[PDB]
DNA sequence: GCATCCGTGAGTCGAGGGAAGCACAATTTAACACTTTTGTCAAG
DNA sequence: CTTGACAAAAGTGTTAAATTGTGCTATACTGGGAGCCGTCACGGATGC
């Protein structure tokens, strides 16, 4: 479209890494400045 | 942790080293908030099938 | 002699007949480029 | 003092690589006449 | 913007047919088998 490319997002490889670490029963959680969890899965893996 | 701290005053160096290792593990578990029994699996997680297609 | 200028090379040059082989490694079979294409199943990264 | 166990050992590329039956009960699928709704075409 | 039919594509019950899951077979039988060194060499850590 003749525009500049947008700002990128989290890679899918990191999501795969997180899911594999969870499969190893390791609670990997991405946090923010205030230690609150940040959802990198766009709410697609949160049970409601 | 209290017993390990008390044993940490033993004159023997090997006893203090063993106490230090055990106490480091205990301190890690206490500060992290994890439970030791969580090291044994009761439910095994299953990877999403698209990562194991 | 120099074919561009017609003047001789300032020093005598070793000129002879030598046997040269054309090897199997050709840029025709080695040049490759890609903008977008197939991606991996799990990591979704480009194939190789 | 030594004995044992464990983790580590460059990059990119291509090229081809690729004991068995048998009977029987459930269950699922295909098919099949029928009711539909879902489009259409006819004018009012 | 409206009925007033109507061909048809879709949806709805049962049924006969494949398709699939389960039990059972009564001479007697009673502790595996593939292993196999150019074992890779060398630090780091534990622990007797």
């Amino acid at each position: 479209k003749g525009e500049d490319v947008p700002e990128p997002s989290v890679p899918e490889s990191f999501r795969v890494l997180v899911k594999e670490l969870q499969a190893l029963a390791l609670d990997v959680q991405t946090l923010d400045e205030k230690d609150n969890p940040v959802d990198i899965f766009e709410g697609l893996a949160s049970k409601r | 942790e209290k017993e390990l701290l008390e044993e940490m005053k033993h004159p023997s160096r090997a006893r203090r080293a063993k106490a230090r290792k055990r106490l480091e593990v205990v301190r890690a578990f206490l500060d992290s908030g994890n439970r030791p029994e969580w090291m044994i699996l009761e439910a095994v997680p299953v990877l999403p099938p698209d990562l194991r297609p | 002699y120099d074919g561009r200028t017609g003047e001789p090379i300032e020093g005598p040059i070793v000129v002879g007949q030598m046997f040269i082989m054309k090897l199997y490694h050709m840029v025709e079979d080695k040049m490759h480029a890609r903008s977008t294409g197939p991606y991996s199943l799990i990591t979704q990264q480009p194939l190789g």
